[PDB]
């Protein structure tokens, strides 16, 4: 569970990096599919599946915008995630192994870019708070 | 992987004594009950709105029958697993759009099934070896996922 | 998290083999210990590590102890396990990824032991449990 | 395993810029703080309670720069990593008890504290050849735990 603690920590991140939400869905998502291929099997009705193409660009608009919302519902996330979790669960039927894939990946993402402001404490809490998206996202599953 | 003798006893023992008929069904079928996003690859095999459904759907049946049956080229080949398997692994990348990790759920539901067949025969040692082999055949199946 | 149903299901099941819980207990770290021999960090203080022995014996009383606290917390595992987890975070840092590798471990125990009663629909329910359990063991730990 | 050319080449300019000094404490530091239970073996380093008294441990700082040294034998012996670390395996398994699965803690961290370092040069394939390298010592790391 998200403390206190973590959930200032998470939005004092989200208030100095979001505005860099579409860049990082796009380089997360190019980082999934180029670094864990099978992942790629999702994407199978797209053109193709590709780092930075205009689907991958797009979609990482909408992932991130998908925690932009997780940020702001971060006191329920069941709740605030439902009718994300009913398309994944029902439509998509995405893995639960993969949200921790994309994860490690979104972490990565902003390593990369925002260096200073992703200290090991907002690390901690961020991961905290990307896995209580992922069991939100896996709420209505099974 | 290096099998020991036991190991590749205990393996051939399992598979020799093997009920496909009945722990093929059984496993696929709880695996799309207890991990239902496996479900993603089964739309044209009729309904599985629920566990009762699934249970009675004969399209399941006879594809539980056929992935356990899949893993008798295992046993023919221990030493050559990964090569054995890589137009299996082709297959359900490129053809199939399969998530490996699908595997993994599916591999622990067979080993569950098999555990309530063989009951106290199951030992700790035999389910080391039990999964070792299914360990083994789901790197296989994914080793090609480019 | 568990519906009603899972509730129910997890202590129907409960209901059924709980009077088996000390072997139970045995047979999983047993197994644990076995096929997971990594695992065996953890009780490098023992006297030994081997299957069936009596302090694997004994922890397996404990340790299903836990699981029927666990049981009866249902409810709310978070507040229901605080004092386990405060336990595993701080004196035994147990990392996590061991609580999946025991749930498995008992899961087959179970379906070994009572072939008739772990039907499906209560392996989903008892699965969504422990892993509750195990999210909930986690609580303290960052 | 098998290297691609361009694999060898990544994961050698990789560590021959790498200040182990600068990554080494920051990334043990950063594990330690995102996954506490590491800091089950480092009881009389002094205390571990708090963020600012972790990265400020020196005995913590001294640790990192160890293991990050320990990478160096695979990189010289990139063929043979298994076999490269089965002593150190054996070490970690049998006299300092160290649960295994900690190594990727420790590599994940690892890989951020470095893409952090390098910013947008730790491209995508950079991500991908270094986890490569780090999941294969990982492995062997793993592999003498009996
Ligand atoms: C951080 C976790 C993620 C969040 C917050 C998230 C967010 C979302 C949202 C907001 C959409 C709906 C887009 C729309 O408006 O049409 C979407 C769609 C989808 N997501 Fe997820 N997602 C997550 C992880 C995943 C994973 C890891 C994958 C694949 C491995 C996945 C695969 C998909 C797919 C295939 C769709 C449909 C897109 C399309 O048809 O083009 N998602 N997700
Ligand atoms: C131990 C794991 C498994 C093994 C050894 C296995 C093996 C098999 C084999 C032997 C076939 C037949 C190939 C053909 O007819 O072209 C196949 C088909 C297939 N497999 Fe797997 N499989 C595994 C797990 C999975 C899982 C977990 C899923 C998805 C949940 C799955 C989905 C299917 C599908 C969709 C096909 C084609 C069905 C059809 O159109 O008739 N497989 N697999
Ligand atoms: C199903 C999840 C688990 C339950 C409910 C649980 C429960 C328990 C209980 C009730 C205690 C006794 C605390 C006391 O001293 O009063 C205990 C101790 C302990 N547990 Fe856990 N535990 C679980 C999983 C495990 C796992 C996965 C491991 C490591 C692989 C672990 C390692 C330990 C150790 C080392 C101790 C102390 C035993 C000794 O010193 O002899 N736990 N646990
Ligand atoms: C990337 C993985 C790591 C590598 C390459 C690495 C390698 C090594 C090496 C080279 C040594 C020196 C052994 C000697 O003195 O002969 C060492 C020792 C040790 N490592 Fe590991 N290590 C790894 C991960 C970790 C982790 C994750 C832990 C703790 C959470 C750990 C705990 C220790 C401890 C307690 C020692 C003993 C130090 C001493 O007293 O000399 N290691 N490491
Ligand atoms: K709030
Ligand atoms: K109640």
């Amino acid at each position: 569970s998200l403390s206190d603690k973590d959930k200032a920590a998470v939005r004092a991140l989200w208030s100095k990096i979001g505005k860099s939400a579409d860049a990082i869905g796009n380089d997360a998502l190019s980082r999934m599919i180029v670094v864990y291929p099978q992942t790629k099997t999702y994407f199978s009705h797209w053109p193709d599946v590709t780092p930075g193409s205009p689907h991958i660009k797009a979609h990482g608009k909408k992932v991130m915008g998908g925690i932009a919302l997780a940020v702001s519902k971060i006191d329920d996330l069941k709740t605030g995630l439902m009718e994300l979790s009913e398309q994944h669960a029902y439509k998509l039927r995405v893995d639960p192994a993969n949200f921790k894939i994309l994860n490690h990946c979104i972490l990565v993402v902003i390593s990369t870019m925002f260096p200073k402001e992703f200290t090991p404490e907002a690390h901690v809490s961020l991961d905290k708070f990307l896995s209580g998206v992922a069991l939100a996202l896996a709420e209505r599953y099974r | 992987v290096e099998w020991t003798d036991k190991e590749r006893s205990i393996i051939s023992d399992i598979f020799s004594h093997m009920d496909y008929d009945d722990i093929g069904p059984k496993a696929l079928s709880r695996c799309l009950i207890v991990y239902p996003w496996t479900q993603r690859h089964f739309s044209g095999f009729g309904n599985l709105y629920n566990a009762e459904a699934i249970i009675g759907n004969a399209n399941v049946a006879a594809h539980g029958i056929k992935v356990l049956h899949g893993l008798d080229r295992g046993v023919k080949n221990m030493d050559n697993i990964a090569a054995t398997y890589a137009d299996l692994s082709t297959l359900h990348s490129e053809k199939l759009h399969v998530d490996p990790d699908n595997f993994k759920l599916l591999s622990d539901c067979i080993t569950i099934v098999l555990a309530a067949k063989m009951g106290h025969a199951f030992t700790a040692e035999t389910q080391g070896a039990f999964q070792k082999f299914l360990a083994v055949v789901v790197s296989a199946l994914g080793k090609q996922y480019h």
